[PDB]
């Protein structure tokens, strides 16, 4: 309740680096929501 | 199944340490829609709730659970609201009284990962 | 590299958002919180020259629609940098009101606000004006007790500066129920300014502490006198009898002697 | 074998003259073909300013002035010689520009 | 506008510089504008 929250505060740079090493992905079109390209077509048609 | 005093007290410690992770879903329609989305990594039930129709909707899913529906019983509703941080906040010097809750859903585990792991490995027997 | 359809569409909505003042947000701008990869999308939208209105509305959407790590990445990459730019490029060194509302609303999620905004700011050039503005913002927004506790506990382990003392004011005036380890860390922060005669001293032992630190000592000794031990009470009495103030110090020792041990 | 046109712009004439004399005496001493320092006319940049920041008295005027000088020397040299002269010749007050093409 | 003293009056807009004249008259020598004639 305290030791879990001060390691992500006093070492927030190192935890940010660990979260960026564990959870970084490239841009994939199909791995988004399936109706994202539909709204992409709806906005550009105004 | 049969619930022990140690399991319920340990689960209340899990709720007191999982409220502070902002991973507790406390509310009956919140519990129903957390069971609907599959985000309910634990639903906690109180066996001393006066109304029982919503309990019988829950107990229709308790005798035949799914693969992602864990359920567990405790004794009191006001004690569940106490250890969910809603009902009473009693520390060494402070007190504040709210009406306690019936069902509390653990969404994020946090500092009680191994605690919830052995609780889920104890309920399955 | 990004596909050119995404590039021209988000360049187009970036060209839209330069003069936004009112109304609804664009549809392609409101689906970036629903995207698995937000960061490549928002870079094409030219993040530096946003209007203040879309800074505040993007703060609203990208706090109320995200997770904690997603919002701290958003605030550290976007809102902290535009906060710094809108202070040091402002001509009276002021802050715009919509930017003030953005930095106010971004503490609705407190942990993301702290670890994306406050904690890089105090280590990358926190001057008087930035910290006065941020201490006012932290004074306004109501926070939960544990995030105030943990952000205060980071502020205690920081090296000394009067801007850090101003942040220590704002997080010590909340009168929240801190854990006893947070009070212990406050005690350990109040150990590093006293003078050790055994041959172990630093810059903070003999430096000049202003009125702001003695008001902080008054605040901590009046709220959390009942959450310390007797050894910590005697060490704080040593801190009082070494570097007490003319007008605050007698009050601090008479309220520290009126506390009960845990 | 590459032809390099070096153009020097400076507001001060003493440092520009020292740079141009050093360039000429360094180019002649190790047998490169070159042209002389071609001397463009000095640009005079003038702006008008009021004598009255405050609204008292009649309106009269003054002028602020600048002087900008431009030289350019054409060289023929290999790549390493051009790189070492471009590394050496960087001085405050004189701007050195290197042109590769001749079109 | 003038990024020295919040001046919304007396601007000169030449060369993308937007300093007011009352701040240009003391910062001209640091920029490079010196009084010659
Ligand atoms: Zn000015």
């Amino acid at each position: 309740q305290y030791d879990q929250i001060i390691n992500g505060y006093e070492n927030y740079e190192e935890e940010l680096e660990e979260d960026e090493e564990q959870n970084y992905q490239p841009f994939d079109m199909s791995a988004e929501r399936s109706d994202f390209e539909s709204m992409l077509d709806d906005f550009l048609d105004n | 199944q049969t619930a022990e005093v140690t399991i319920e007290d340990a689960l209340k410690v899990v709720l007191r340490t999982a409220l502070v992770h902002d991973g507790l879903a406390r509310g009956l329609r919140e519990s129903t829609k957390a069971l609907t989305r599959g985000e309910a990594l634990l639903v906690v039930l109180v066996s001393s709730v006066t109304e029982a129709n919503i309990i019988k909707l829950v107990e229709g899913l308790a005798n035949d659970p799914e693969n992602k529906v864990p359920l567990i019983k405790v004794a009191d509703a006001k004690q569940l609201g106490e250890w969910a941080g809603l009902g009473k906040i009693d520390r060494e010097g402070n007190a504040r009284k709210v009406v306690g809750a019936s069902v509390v859903v653990v969404k994020n585990w946090g500092a009680e990962t191994d605690e919830l792991s052995m609780i889920m490995e104890h309920f399955s027997q | 590299a990004l596909p050119e359809k995404v590039i021209k569409a988000y360049t187009t909505v970036g060209s839209i958002l330069k003069t936004w003042t009112h109304g609804k947000l664009p549809k392609l701008f409101k689906v970036i919180p629903s995207l698995r990869n937000w960061q490549d999308v928002i870079y094409v939208t030219n993040p530096e020259e946003w209007s203040p209105h879309v800074v505040y509305e993007a703060t609203k959407l990208f706090v109320s629609n995200l997770t904690a790590k997603e919002s701290q990445k958003f605030i550290n990459l976007i809102l902290l940098e535009r906060f710094r730019d809108n202070i040091e490029t402002s001509e009276d060194h002021s802050l715009n009101y919509h930017i003030y509302r953005a930095v106010k609303k971004s503490l609705y999620k407190p942990s993301a606000f702290f670890k994306g905004f406050l904690f890089p700011l105090v280590e990358t050039g926190c001057n008087v004006r930035e910290a006065t503005i941020a201490g006012s913002v932290l004074a306004k927004v109501s926070v939960p007790a544990l995030h105030s506790s943990a952000a205060l506990s980071y502020l205690l382990r920081l090296p000394f500066s009067p801007p850090t003392t101003v942040f220590i004011k704002i997080l010590l005036d909340k009168k929240y129920a801190l854990p006893y380890q947070t009070v212990d860390d406050c005690v350990y922060y109040f150990m590093r300014f006293r003078i050790l005669d055994d041959g172990s001293n630093g810059e903070d032992a003999t430096r000049v502490l202003p009125v702001i630190w003695h008001k902080a000592f008054l605040t901590f000794a009046q709220r959390y006198k009942n959450d310390i031990t007797q050894d910590q009470r005697d060490f704080l009495l040593e801190t009082v009898r070494q570097r007490g103030h003319k007008d605050i110090g007698p009050e601090i020792r008479r309220e520290l002697l009126a506390g009960a041990s845990r | 074998i590459i032809k390099i046109r070096i153009t020097l712009t400076s507001t001060k004439v003493k440092q520009l003259e020292n740079v141009s004399s050093n360039i000429v005496k360094n180019a002649e001493q190790h047998n490169l073909v070159k042209k002389g320092p071609v001397r463009l006319p000095t640009k005079v940049l003038k702006i008008s300013t009021r004598k009255t920041p405050n609204g008292e008295g009649s309106k009269t005027w003054e002028t602020y002035e600048m002087r900008i000088h431009k030289r350019y020397i054409d060289l023929e040299a290999p790549v390493q010689i051009v790189k070492r002269i471009t590394q050496i010749t960087i001085e405050p007050g004189v701007d050195v520009e290197v042109v590769v093409a001749s079109n | 506008q003038c990024r020295v003293c919040s001046s919304h009056t007396g601007l000169i807009r030449k060369y993308g510089l937007n300093i007011c004249r009352q701040c240009f008259r003391e910062k001209a020598n640091d920029i490079g504008f010196n009084k010659f004639r």
